[PDB]
RNA sequence: UUCGGGUCUUGUAAUUGGAAUGAGUACAAUGUAAAUACCUUAACGAGGAACAACUGGAGGGCAAGUCUGGUGCCAGCAGCCG
RNA sequence: ACCCACUCGGCACCUUACGAGAAAUCAAAGUCUUUGGGUUCUGGGGGGAGUAUGGUCGCAAGGCUGAAACUUAAAGGAAUU
């Protein structure tokens, strides 16, 4: 009888499934992000329709009414700290017509990739999934992490493992021991 | 025009008329008579557990021609006689007479699959185990 | 140009008909002891036709024995050619 | 190459008029498909179906093969063909000539607050032909073409970014369906909205200015 | 079967089962 | 017996044993390259599995 | 003038090369009522035969073959059309 | 009593639809996705079946009321060569 913990179901499936031009439009997004699945590109677009939701009502509502000039205001914050909505689009009226891709283009994944510490997106991911990669002395081991523009400065290899400077551990640490007494 | 009441006031007669003409929609009618638990050989459950007395091939509807392998079966709930197909070319000598297995729909919603006249079930498992293991032979069938 | 007579297998036997029930099904009295319910399976549909008192190599049902599959058939001569192998107890009598 | 048969054929070739909104306009026939062709460089054209069209005969059936297609750029412009031949290949290009010489203007609109360029119809508009009615609604920005995919197509040619859709009837017959569409679209145009309320000039038509450079002399 | 000649023939049958329950009664 | 006929006909054909498929976000990379950045080999109207015959 | 260097970019080969890693184990220390497990970590822990992804489909609806054997209105498949 | 012209009410009819409709056709079967004048009744794939049963009304024949199991991928409408 103790209070129940809240779930939320965090993508939709499409309505129609084998949508030949989508399909192939997913597999293309998946290819420029380094996506393991449709499902991560279906999560995105979930987060992308609430938002629309939520802008859709505020519009639907007056302007200069309380509610859209707070809620909308705030939404509005939130789009351009994440860093999806530019300075020139703080409007509510923009955030309609977001799009999927500057939500891809704002991972962690993406953004290790477009400051160097990569070549190319899967090699990202890789050093993500391994526990290279930290945000703020913060080792981030996740790849679509949303990277919140202003932690975007400080995207850098942890002091923890190589790269980033400290011991080589495991294969280079085996053949420098291999070395040693030959 | 229109044949509906409009009024205001209406409300009632809107109301009781929806209610009467319901009774046309068969899904409906099926949930409101409860024709799930009186008739129907599952008492309106997804899956049901038999006892094979038999195993009888069935010749299928037109265009088609083939015996088709099905089983009578005795559901140990009720005491209902069904046929139920069993799937897969070889399969049918997988079941044996005085075999409990474990039958589904056919997937029509009550009716008929197909070709294969009168028989409205699937077997599923025989005496426990999936009869699709067995097919592939992942598992063995443990007697009876 | 000739057509030629096949014998029983494992799981055949010979057969007469006895009398036309329909859709498809025959009573068929086989040589063996038993009086089924052959049920003509699909090819004799076509273009063999079936007579009353004829001769028909009747494939039986491995689970079910009192319905059968019926594959081939024969005319007279072939019944007695049958009859005369020894292939039949001696009762065939096809004259129509 | 190309020679003209009617004036204004004639006077397109000249390059007495120099876009198809003239045209629009004075609601002047476009009879050669050429003339689409000179003003309209930018047309994509989408084959919606080819499906076999039956005839009984004493020996046997003559079948013939019915192409459908949609024409257009992505600038409120929009053409439907429907031809029967018995090449396909023909059927195909015949129809698209068909497209072409019927291609329509768009009266494309804002949802709520025009921001900046436009997205949407400006009027809830529907069309009719067979028993399908297909209703089109002005949709916010960023909600896409909501049809099925053969109104899709079509809409995507006409430049429509956003719009909601209410296909009735018996749809699965597609031609209808695309009539319906079509006539819906054009509907857009002929609509009386109170920013259209002003009477304007009547201006004399390309016919008229330029009746010299008409006929061949 | 015209749609006639099957309601004669119900009623038929009708006359042949009301006979039958008259007799059990 | 009647049943099961044609799976006891056929030759039971064994599988070759592959180089293994690189599953998961691999996966997707290499499909991505077959289909979007290769283009290799286009008719037109372009087709995913061709028969070689 | 025929090549071709291929100066630049791509894919494919049981070719080959150093790097990276947690899945496991495991000193410890956390944790904990005492423990598990997590989070943290000494030590071990990757080269194809491994540290092997399955589940369903490839006529249409509906993404994907008129490839190769077998079967021959049979065995079967097929929600529907077949 | 005719004749002409107008006018209410009626049985219809003729031609066009600019409207409807799947079409045949329709001055309503129009003023319906540009959907709301007021109202009563009836239908919700085809069979089973206007059957079974229970009422009720009939001297009786019958009428009014009226199922389900099960069955089936069509039954139908208007037009076409
Ligand atoms: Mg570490
Ligand atoms: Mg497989
Ligand atoms: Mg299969
Ligand atoms: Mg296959
Ligand atoms: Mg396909
Ligand atoms: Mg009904
Ligand atoms: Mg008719």
């Amino acid at each position: 009888p103790r209070a129940p913990r809240t779930y939320s179901k965090t993508y939709s499936t499409p309505k129609r499934p084998y949508e030949s031009a989508r399909l192939d439009a997913e597999l293309k997004l998946a290819g420029e992000y380094g996506l393991k699945n449709k499902r991560e590109i279906y999560r995105i677009s979930f987060q992308l329709s609430k938002i629309r939701r939520a802008a859709r009502d505020l519009l639907t509502r007056d302007e200069k009414d309380p509610k859209r000039l707070f809620e909308g205001n705030a939404l509005i914050r939130r789009l351009v700290r994440i860093g999806v909505l530019s300075e020139d689009k703080k409007k509510l009226d923009y955030v309609l017509a977001l799009k999927v891709e500057d939500f891809l283009e704002r991972r962690l994944q993406t953004q290790v990739y477009k400051l160097g510490l990569a070549k190319s997106v899967h090699h990202a991911r890789v050093l993500i999934s391994q526990r290279h990669i930290a945000v703020g002395k913060q080792i981030v081991n996740i790849p679509s992490f949303m990277v919140r523009l202003e932690s975007e400065k400080h995207i850098d290899f942890a002091r923890t493992s190589p790269f980033g400077g400290a011991r080589p551990g495991r294969v280079a640490r085996k053949r420098a021991a291999a070395a040693g007494g030959e | 025009g229109k044949g509906k009441p409009r009024g205001l006031n209406s409300a009632r007669k809107l109301r009781v008329h929806r209610r009467n003409n319901r009774w046309a929609e068969t899904t409906y009618k099926k949930r409101l008579l409860g024709t799930a638990f009186k008739s129907s050989p599952f008492g309106g459950s997804s899956h049901a557990k038999g006892i094979v007395l038999e195993k009888i091939g069935i010749e299928s509807k037109q265009p088609n021609s083939a015996i088709r392998k099905c089983v009578r079966v005795q559901l140990i709930k009720n005491g209902k006689k069904v046929t139920a197909f069993v799937p897969n070319d070889g399969c049918l000598n997988f079941v044996d007479e005085n075999d409990e297995v474990l039958l589904a729909g056919f997937g029509r919603k009550g009716k008929a699959k197909g070709d294969i006249p009168g028989v409205r079930f699937k077997v599923v498992k025989v005496s426990g185990v999936s009869l699709l293991a067995l097919w592939k032979e992942k598992k063995e069938k443990p007697r009876s | 140009p000739k057509r030629e007579l096949i014998y029983k297998e494992e799981g055949q036997e010979y057969a007469q008909i006895t009398k036309m029930l329909g859709n498809g099904r025959v009573e068929a009295s086989c040589f063996d002891g038993n009086k089924r319910m052959a049920h003509i399976r699909g090819k004799l549909r076509k273009k063999v036709w079936m007579g009353q008192g004829d001769i028909i190599l009747v494939s039986l049902r491995d689970f079910q024995d009192d319905q059968c599959d019926v594959v081939h058939k024969y005319n007279l001569d072939e019944a007695r050619t049958l009859k005369n192998q020894g292939e039949l107890p001696e009762n065939a009598k096809i004259n129509e | 190459g190309w020679v003209p048969v009617t004036k204004l054929g004639r006077l397109v070739k000249a390059g007495k008029i120099s876009s198809i909104e003239e045209i629009f306009l004075h609601s002047l026939p476009v009879k050669e498909f050429q003339i689409i062709d000179q003003l309209l460089p930018n047309l994509k054209d989408e084959v919606m179906n080819i499906k076999p069209v039956q005839k009984q005969t004493r020996a046997g059936q003559r079948t013939r093969f019915k192409a459908v297609v949609v024409v257009g750029d992505s600038n409120g412009h929009v053409g439907l063909g429907i031809k029967t031949a018995k090449e396909v290949a023909g059927a195909i290009r015949a129809g698209i000539i068909i497209a072409k010489l019927s291609v329509i203007p768009i009266r494309r609109g804002y949802w709520g607050t025009n921001l900046g360029q436009p997205h949407s119809l400006a009027t809830k508009t529907s069309g009719k032909c067979g028993s399908v009615s297909v209703r089109l609604i002005p949709a916010p920005r960023g909600s896409g073409i909501v049809a099925s995919p053969a109104v899709k197509k079509l809409m995507q040619l006409a430049g429509v970014e956003d719009v909601y859709t209410s296909s009735t009837g018996s749809t699965r017959t597609l031609e209808n369906t695309l009539k319906a569409a079509f006539v819906a679209i054009g509907n857009t145009y002929g609509f009386l909205t109170p920013n259209l309320w002003e009477v304007q000039a009547l201006t004399p038509s390309p016919m008229d200015v330029y009746a010299d450079y008409a006929t061949a002399s | 079967m015209r749609a006639k000649w099957r309601k004669k023939r119900t009623r038929r049958l009708k006359r042949k089962r009301r006979k039958v329950r008259a007799r059990s009664k | 017996a009647r049943a099961g006929k044609v799976k006891s006909q056929t030759p039971k054909v064994e599988k070759q044993e592959k180089p293994k498929q690189p599953k998961g976000r691999a996966y997707k990379r290499l499909l991505y390259t077959r289909r979007f950045v290769n283009v290799t080999l286009t008719n037109g109207k372009r087709k995913m599995n061709p028969s070689p015959s």
